[PDB]
């Protein structure tokens, strides 16, 4: 759902409302229905509410960096000029509410309405097409609320106790509702450890087989050694989803939503994310997270560290004045020492802050921010650049809590204006690369189900290493994960592990690792032999849907957008006017001769090295006996 | 005031936004004390437009020079020299904040100084040639008006300085509780306030004029601008502050301007703010407001629109402004006068008549209220060649109608503090729904926590704390002795009553310890209760469920500005209308009922979805096709199926264009030529 | 102070300002007075030590 | 597994409809052609299922698809 | 390309691009990089015309090259000899087969002259030329299978 | 541990317009919600009277001056916002004000008709010099909550009549405290204290009575059913 | 003054012990005026009897487990906690349950005194091993709401006494929501929804009616000061 202003909706749906004015005999002549709607005579509004029903509208924010920049929503009429946007789709639009504007479009034909309702509808587009990871999931306030809800604190009221020859456990409840009653009276803290008899929540796999010979069913009681908040969070998940009993870091919520998307219908996860949104907002409102000058703690170790590094700087000053050191080399040494000082102060700040302080709570919860910003806030700003991009040797030892001195602030302004100025150039470079990728990917469409070729590419799944064990590659999620197998995985004894043509997901990865497989052969578009476009089997599954890509879907434009959209996160070319990032990406896609070129062996053999004073000479004696 | 002091690098004989590199945009160490490093536009004019520093003046050759105190033998002296950057590079200049004991000698033996390389160093105290005259020698006027500037990041300080300039005047102005020393001089030098030229006594006071008798015995009369329209449409009302018979000295403010209270500038309102998330209605920087602000017109503003219509002549004769428009209903011209001009004080609706005019063919060509506009007709101005009006050729009459509209704060309107903490009002809550203090006072505004830590503008928090210390009084006990934290406070700051305004200049003001001590020393409320603890937090109550929040929340007073980005004219909608002619695509314009652009990136997104039919609608029916448009509109009106498009209209023109060049272009079926 | 009607805004400042903030519109008015060769500008120039300013 | 009451355009669930077509793209035209037929009936087989007060033809077509009241042949 | 061959070149290009992205903490799946890289190695330069109609030295789509080679060899002719060529995305875009799309962003008169004397037929496989014509894009809802 | 004792309510005055109402005993955790319900009703729905439109002799619209008066019409309306009145009947009532020559036009200068009175005659409205003549016709009406200025062309068709926003709420401030005055700590109770302050057009007792009457009818919905 | 229209109250049943009530249409902002207080009265302001203490033979101290029964002492305490007891006398009642031999002991084995009743006899209390036996004496009494385990400082004169949390409220769970509805061109009127789940000693309808009557009287305390100037419906 999305909220539309009443006047805006009236003007958008003008002919559609006029039709019902004539049909309801609120107006006799359509040429008079035009005037009736244009004057906003009070009868039209109630017509609009029925014309607007179940007619979706397309919402778009500029720039449209990828597919999810346009999403369909069900319009609800609302008072006021502002469009009401669902908080979960904001990250897909890259939108925030400091002034941004969005455009609204109305599909007319039956085909267009069906496309908006089936293809572009927001509830059907949870996962990112670039990586398959969820995007419409808790953020900011909601992450903080759930993290507070599911955190376990020790020493709180009503917590579990052991039998002590004088009283029973003193921390057990017959049902979660009894714990709710205890919480409402202030006897039990939501974050306190307790034991609860659960009958509606599925136990963990470790407990299910141990407690139920034929599996758990609703109504079967078990004892959960978990906080009340964790139980309340688990009640938001599907009825058949095992109890998690964990602190809901953003990563853990992403894992749970991944499980839901992979193993449950789309509507189920769509409803689950809404429930998590509601709970997160509630417990964010009631988490107590606030900022005050008292909460911004300064580590007491700061001054000792600063004095030590000042002694080091004085030693370098003595050595420079003694003629043993160059000006530029003095700058280098001072920069490195003050970088060490910044790291020391960062560690001191991170170890000094209490775990439950709001400032560190927001960062460590994964809601937003990072430790560098916290160090700048309460530690020391550190080194800042001059207009030429060189570090100024003398750091900003003050923090924004203390307030900078005049010259510290003045030297700080340089990099700030640099960043403000170069952002448009960064955006332009990213857009140019994206445009070229789109232009080259114009005709890559899934044309057929299968080309039936047996070609493929090798993917390493793990390395045996010293222990001969299952050290899976960390980046496997982007190489083997989500692809069709080209040939059966076979063990040393000749038995297969996974059939040809299977979708290589996480269960398949676990099965392969458990069977000792380190390398597989997988189908790829590089080897697809289809006469036109590509075939579905060689492409594999759509990352957004998690199922085999449908015939006709334009994988080329999706790939171009996926590559180009994160372009601004890469290190850019110099605008001061070898560093990697976008400059090398453009180098690779243009097939240009590398500036930092390295020769490669033409033939396999043994190397005879004939180094010179400032050059190298290498000869390869081929093992084949050739030249 | 900032526009008059603006420095522009782009213009005739200068540079341009199109190709000016970052080198000219970058801040330079020579800018110190001459050009403000903070106050510059954020768009393509970044770095190209700046502001003159407050203490800077222009060398007769055109070079900017700034004043410095002379220093010799480690003792500062009162001689002031205005140095250019070329002159300054030949000297060592110390930091103004450097401590000096009796008769000017530096207390410490090492001093921060600026050096020709644009460098900063600890030189010997006897190695200094000059010193800055003020800590804020580098800032401009708008930058100097940000309290706790040094606690805010440069980007957010820039945003706050820019936003101060786009704050709309309010119906009643209120000076900030927490301010700088700069508001008064900035307001006086802006010139919107009326100032007595010579000492005297007030003889007359009226809403329109003020009359003074000087000690010379001569008499002066001052005229006040009432409800005058500004270039941007904001109200420029001037108000008298002096009473009859009052002593008025030369230079004393006699009438407030649009954004001044008692002479000092007042761009916003002091609101009771609580720093907490709240039910997700302030998510992603959205703002929650109490309905009180709407009820009491705390954030209400007046805007005046100006409409023109001129009666001219043509080959087929002259044009007439007249009430006798053909075929218009008798009531539609009721509010019009005998000449056909709407009377003053009439409430005019969207699309209503303002001035009736007809032209030969006669035709209806009357001036009508634009889409969405409304208000009260506040004024009429008329010009005729019979009165030697000096209008251009080919015009016989001209009429200007002024329409006044009073706008309350509403959803979607932008608000912002002085620290760059901009936001959009997402919800307005009834007074009983707002979280309220144990005293019963409901907070006016709720600002989300998750904004402050990442954006690095804690100066808004500090102000908030000091704001409370300004609303509630404070009293430092001195019976036994001055507390150590208060040992740097002047004796005048040891106590102050409630609602007492304070000044915390941008680089010489309240320190952290002083603010904490003052928080500990606040007076109790009416009932004798200390509402906010020493840490600036309070035990708020939930206005809906009624139970207290489980943790104390930061509460205080913050100065909030209403920005000119109001919703009333930021909204657009269209369903067919006027169209371009040389090529048949829609128009684009705020007041021209134009449609939204569909760029190639949006087409890429549609292609990625594979929503072919929607893309076709956007490409052909909604944009270029004429026949398709008439057909689809009549289909919607008739409630029948939208026809599935056949042969594209662009293709048929392209085919004939190709054929005209002797190219045989043929449509081929999958089974053969056709 | 130099502003008779100034409200009493108590200041936290520690350092004194040895120089008052100049006329903030002088950048416009002094330049225009130079353009029209006003008497005030001429007197100011000869006070500054300029030789027969024009 | 189970799911809560689908609100608004969510009903019928997208997965139930998708199970009756080779792809979402196929489902789009499967619904659009039927909606055109229903609208033609209203203008001139008609809706096979109980309509609402002002229900749109697309909703009727989707609810008929959910009920397995229709058949189709791809191109 | 000259040492290890075309397939290894595609693998190497994907490896390098994904290494650059990984070093920067980005999470693009390899298959998008492969979709892009497939176009960079889509054409072959012909050495000998053999018994085909192909012009020597001309660029030819690999699929068309193989189709005509198998046709002629099944009809007794010597198949044309070809050399894989690696192309940047810019040159790969310039080497498009559709005369409509080429006319839309290249020197239009040259494109039209070349297409006219050669009597080229445009198959409208790409989205760009279909947008140019004003027809339904040949992807998703617009393909014959679903229309 | 069941309790047979029923709550009781009492008043303690602190000012002519302010009093604290004590309710005790109450079940634990129960005071806050009851107090909040009463507070919401008090702030929202206690009826009152306010001005709804005005006319001035020389004024055609709100954005104008009037000769001889220091304040413009907008300031005059914003000052009238401080006027507190209480008509005893719901139908609109037209008050009149006339002044000539020097002086301060206060709210006591208003000459109201029977059944309506101005509770704060000391309030300042305007200042008149020698030439100042002020004639004001005010329309009071009874209502609830807050209603924006009713559009002139909608309520009627009288030109020169200028609407004004209306606040129909005689309640000024409301708060509550809940304290643990439990019975000897053998069992738990909450004690509720509700501090109510009004604009002196209605006493705290009557406003709280109105709030209770409003709340009982809404909560009676459940009593009707079986 | 009268209002636009008086609300109507409707009901739906998820299960025989779980209802959902819906007040609609409601004046803007009174949903939060009603629902929270209604929930609090439902939870805390309905009287009922519950087990307040127990004593099991063989676990006089070192309260971990009792032989002859697989359930631990805490599990048996939990089972007894769910026991739906009802008593028509305000003073405490002591009751006894005794079983021997293999099988299961359930709430139905209890034989309450006159004026005392058990509404969930089928509830499983414990499972008895071969030749095992279990005897337990329960102290039951009346109250409202929920009460933590008794402080029992006065103990020591008797051994094996276990204080247990007392669930007196016949209402088990309540949860309320507020949503928007339209009555005219106006929007944002309140609709109040409330789920009520109760022990089978009471129906949700009875709990809601009793809570509503309690609130009516409790706020009529206020209108006992005066009657004038209220809403009339
Ligand atoms: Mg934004
Ligand atoms: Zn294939």
């Amino acid at each position: 759902q999305c909220g539309l202003p009443k006047l805006m909706a009236l003007e958008l749906f003008k002919p559609f409302v006029m039709k019902r004015l004539v049909d309801l005999n609120h107006a006799q002549n359509i040429k008079s229905a035009k005037r009736m709607v244009e004057r906003q005579r009070p009868q039209v509004w109630d017509v609009l509410e029925e014309v607007i029903a179940e007619h979706p509208v397309l919402l778009n924010r500029a720039p449209t960096l990828h597919r999810l920049g346009i999403q369909a929503f069900e319009p609800q009429l609302v008072e006021g000029k502002a469009i009401q946007l669902h908080p979960l789709v904001c990250e897909a639009f890259n939108a925030d509410f400091d002034g941004d504007q969005m455009a609204v479009h109305l599909p007319l034909s039956a085909e267009a309405q069906a496309e908006a309702r089936i293809l572009m509808l927001s509830s059907n587009n949870i996962l990112s097409p670039a990586s398959g990871k969820p995007l419409a999931m808790p953020r900011l306030d909601m992450v903080t609320g759930l993290y507070y809800l599911t955190t376990l604190v020790e020493g709180a009221t009503g917590e579990y106790q052991a039998a002590t020859k004088d009283a029973p456990e003193q921390g057990v409840y017959s049902s979660p509702a009894e714990a709710i009653m205890a919480m409402d009276r202030g006897a039990l803290s939501v974050r306190a450890k307790i034991k609860v008899r659960l009958t509606e929540l599925r136990p963990p796999t470790d407990l299910e087989a141990q407690l139920f010979e034929n599996g758990w069913k609703p109504g079967d009681a078990w004892t959960a050694e978990t906080t009340l908040g964790r139980v309340m969070f688990n009640e938001l998940l599907p009825k058949s989803y095992p109890f998690v009993n964990e602190q809901m870091h953003k990563k853990v919520q992403a894992r749970i939503i991944n499980d839901l998307a992979e193993r449950f219908p789309m509507i189920v996860v769509a409803q689950t994310v809404d429930k998590l949104k509601d709970a997160g907002f509630y417990w964010a409102t009631r988490s107590g997270v606030t900022v005050s000058m008292a909460d911004v703690l300064v580590p007491p170790q700061k001054q000792e560290i600063l004095e030590r590094h000042e002694a080091e700087a004085d030693a370098i000053e003595r050595k420079y004045q003694r003629g043993a050191l160059n000006h530029t080399e003095r700058n280098e040494s001072l920069v490195k020492i003050w970088q060490d000082a910044t790291e020391e102060v960062g560690k001191a700040l991170e170890e000094f802050y209490p775990a439950d302080n709001p400032i560190i709570t927001i960062v460590k919860s994964g809601a937003t921010g990072n430790l560098t910003q916290t160090r700048t806030l309460a530690g020391m700003k550190g080194l800042v650049t001059n207009p030429k991009g060189e570090f100024i040797p003398r750091p900003i030892k003050s923090s924004f809590r203390e307030g900078l001195t005049v010259l510290e602030y003045f030297i700080n302004t340089h990099g700030a204006r640099k960043g403000l100025a170069d952002t448009a150039l960064r955006t332009a470079d990213s857009g140019y690369l994206t445009r070229r990728l789109v232009d080259v990917s114009q005709d890559v469409i899934v044309r057929e189900h299968d080309c039936e070729t047996e070609r493929g590419i090798n993917v390493t799944l793990a390395e045996r290493g010293p222990d001969g064990t299952l050290i899976r590659d960390a980046h496997v999620e982007t190489s083997a994960f989500a692809r069709t197998l080209a040939t059966d995985a076979v063990d040393a004894n000749g038995n297969v592990i996974i059939e040809r043509g299977h979708d290589l997901g996480d269960p398949a990865i676990d099965a392969l690792l458990a069977a000792g497989i380190t390398t597989v052969k997988v189908r790829s578009v590089l080897t697809c032999t289809s006469a036109t476009g590509v075939c579905a089997m060689c492409y594999g599954r759509s990352m957004a849907t998690g199922k085999l890509v449908d015939i006709g879907e334009a994988v080329g434009i999706v790939a171009a957008q996926s590559i180009g959209e994160p372009g601004t996160q890469l290190t850019m070319r110099t605008f001061h006017q070898i560093v990697g990032g976008l400059p090398r990406v453009q180098e690779l896609f243009e097939a240009r001769v590398p500036r930092n070129k390295a020769p490669i062996a033409d033939v396999a053999g043994r190397v005879r090295l004939e180094e010179s004073d400032k050059f190298f000479k290498i000869t390869i004696v081929p093992d084949d006996g050739g030249e | 005031l900032t526009h008059k002091r603006r420095l522009s690098a782009l213009g005739p004989g200068g540079l341009s936004r199109e190709r000016a590199g970052l080198e000219v945009r970058d801040v330079h160490p020579s800018h110190y004390g001459r050009m403000c490093p903070i106050e510059t536009p954020e768009g393509p004019n970044i770095g190209l437009i700046g502001s003159l520093s407050v203490y800077a003046r222009v060398n007769p050759f055109g070079f900017i020079e700034t004043p410095y105190r002379k220093v010799e033998n480690g003792v500062v002296t009162d001689q002031i020299d205005y140095l250019t950057a070329d002159e300054e590079d030949r000297h060592v200049v110390a930091q103004a904040n450097s401590p000096t004991d009796e008769n000017g000698r530096f207390t410490e033996d090492r001093v921060m100084v600026r050096k020709k390389g644009g460098e900063v160093e600890f030189v010997s105290a006897d190695q200094v040639d000059y010193m800055d005259v003020s800590p804020r020698q580098m800032v401009s006027v708008a930058t100097a008006m940000i309290p706790f500037l040094e606690h805010d990041d440069a980007n957010r300080a820039l945003m706050g300085a820019n936003m101060q300039r786009q704050a709309v005047p309010l119906v009643r102005s209120e000076a900030p509780l927490v301010g700088t020393g700069m508001e008064l001089r900035a307001a006086i030098d802006a010139g919107d306030v009326v100032v007595a030229d010579k000492t005297g006594v007030i003889e007359e006071v009226s809403a329109d004029y003020i009359t003074v008798m000087a000690d010379d015995g001569t008499r002066q009369s001052y005229r006040l601008r009432k409800f005058a329209r500004s270039n941007h449409g904001t109200c420029a009302n001037q108000r008298p502050i002096v009473d009859a018979g009052q002593r008025v000295e030369a230079g004393q403010v006699i009438a407030d301007g649009p954004c001044t209270q008692n002479g000092e500038m007042a761009l916003g309102k002091n609101l009771l703010v609580a720093i907490m998330p709240w039910e997700g209605h302030n998510y992603e920087d959205a703002i929650i407001l109490s309905n009180r602000l709407v009820e009491e017109d705390v954030l209400t503003s007046i805007h005046i629109e100006e409409h023109e219509i001129d009666a001219r002549d043509t080959k087929l004769g002259a044009e007439e402004i007249t009430r006798d428009i053909p075929n218009v209903s008798d009531e539609v011209l009721a509010d019009l006068d005998e000449r056909g001009i709407v009377r003053i004080g009439a409430e005019v609706r969207d699309g209503d008549i303002l001035v009736g005019k007809v032209t030969p063919k006669v035709r209806d060509t009357s001036l009508k209220v634009p889409h969405g506009e409304s208000g009260k007709v506040i004024g009429i101005r008329v010009f005729s060649r019979e009165d030697d009006d000096e209008l251009p050729a080919g015009v016989n009459e001209l009429v200007r109608v002024y329409v006044a509209q009073k706008r309350k704060i509403s959803d979607g309107d932008k608000l912002a503090g002085r620290h760059g903490n901009k936001g959009v009002i997402g919800k307005i809550l009834p007074v009983e729904d707002m979280p309220f203090l144990p005293d019963g006072t409901p907070v006016d505004i709720i600002l989300n926590t998750h904004g402050v830590p990442r954006r690095m503008n804690i100066g808004q928090i500090l102000e908030t704390h000091l704001g409370w210390v300004a609303k509630a009084g404070w009293n430092i006990d001195v019976a036994a002795g001055v507390p150590d934290w208060a040992s740097k406070l002047p004796e005048e700051l040891y106590s102050a009553p409630a609602d007492s305004t304070v000044a915390t200049p941008v680089f010489d003001g309240a320190q952290e310890g002083e603010l904490a001590g003052l928080l500990g020393s606040t007076l109790p409320n009416r009932d004798g209760e200390v509402m906010v603890d020493a840490d600036g937090k309070s035990t708020l109550f939930d206005g809906r469920s009624g139970e207290p929040f489980p943790y104390p929340v930061t509460v205080g007073y913050m100065y909030i500005l209403k920005l000119h980005h109001l919703v009333d004219d930021k909204i657009h909608a269209r369903s067919t209308g006027p169209y371009s002619m040389i090529t048949q695509q829609p128009l684009g314009g705020k007041a021209q009922f134009g449609g939204q652009r569909f760029g190639e990136m949006e087409c890429w997104a549609m292609q990625a979805y594979g929503a072919a039919y929607t893309l076709q609608e956007l490409l052909t029916i909604k944009s270029d096709d004429t026949v398709g448009r008439v057909k689809v509109y009549e289909a919607i009106v008739k409630g029948e199926n939208i026809p599935e498009p056949g042969i594209p209209e662009s293709f048929k023109v392209l085919l004939k264009e190709l054929q005209s060049l002797c190219l045989n272009v043929e449509v081929l079926s999958s089974d053969g030529a056709a | 102070n130099s502003v008779p009607g100034a409200p009493n805004r108590v200041s936290f400042a520690k350092l004194r300002e040895p120089l008052e903030v100049p006329g903030l519109l002088d950048v416009q008015t002094d330049s225009f007075e130079w353009l029209v060769g006003s008497d005030r500008w001429r007197q100011a120039a000869i006070d500054r030590g300029e030789e027969n300013p024009v | 597994s189970a799911y809560d009451t689908p609100l608004g355009i969510t009903n019928p669930p997208i997965d139930e409809l998708l199970s009756r077509a080779s792809s979402k793209y196929a489902l789009v035209i499967y619904a659009a052609k039927r909606a055109r037929q229903i609208n033609d009936y209203y203008n001139q087989v008609g809706p096979l299922v109980e309509p609402g007060l002002q229900e749109k033809p697309l909703s009727i077509a989707l609810r008929e698809i959910h009920g397995d009241l229709l058949e189709h042949t791809e191109g | 390309l000259r040492v290890q061959g075309p397939r290894e070149v595609q693998i190497h290009l994907v490896k390098e691009v994904q290494e650059v992205y990984r070093a920067q903490g980005v999470s693009i799946h390899d298959k998008h990089i492969e979709v892009i890289v497939r176009q960079m190695l889509r054409r072959v330069t012909i050495i000998d015309s053999g018994s085909t109609e192909f012009l020597p030295g001309s660029l030819t789509e690999r699929a068309e090259f193989e189709a005509e080679n198998r046709r002629v060899v099944a009809e007794g002719g010597e198949p044309a000899a070809g050399r894989p060529v690696l192309m940047g995305i810019t040159k790969a875009s310039l080497a498009t087969d559709s005369w409509l799309s080429a006319a839309s962003f290249q020197e239009t008169t040259r494109v039209l002259t070349d297409a006219a004397i050669n009597c080229r037929s445009d198959k409208l496989n790409g989205l760009k030329e279909n947008v140019i014509i004003g027809k339904l894009i040949p992807a998703g809802t617009g393909i014959s299978r679903y229309r | 541990m069941l309790i047979s004792q029923r709550p009781t309510l009492s008043e303690e005055t602190v000012a002519e317009n302010r009093s604290r109402f004590v309710i005790e005993p109450l079940e634990p955790g129960f005071g806050y919600t009851l107090g909040n319900s009463l507070r919401r009703t008090l702030l929202s729905s206690i009826p009152g009277a306010a001005v709804t439109s005005i006319r001035i002799d020389g004024v055609l619209h709100e954005f104008t001056t009037v000769p001889g008066v220091k304040e413009d019409v907008t300031d005059i309306i914003l000052n009238l916002k401080g006027l507190v009145v209480s008509s005893d009947d719901d139908e609109p009532v037209t008050m009149y004000l006339r002044k000539q020559g020097p002086g301060v036009v206060t709210a006591g200068d208003i000459v109201p008709p029977a059944g309506v009175t101005v509770h704060n005659p000391d309030m300042h409205i305007a200042t008149l010099n020698d030439k100042g003549k002020l004639e004001v016709e005010l329309v009071v009406e009874r209502g609830r909550g807050y209603v924006p200025a009713v559009q002139n062309k909608a309520s009627g068709a009288e030109i020169g009549r200028i609407p004004v926003d209306s606040i129909y709420s005689p309640v000024l401030k409301v708060t509550y405290k809940v304290e643990a005055t439990r019975v000897e700590q053998r069992t738990d109770f909450d004690k509720l204290i509700i501090d109510v302050e009004t604009k002196n057009s209605i006493s705290p007792r009557d406003a709280l009575a109105s709030a209770g009457g409003t709340l009982v009818e809404l909560f009676g919905l459940a009593r009707e059913l079986n």
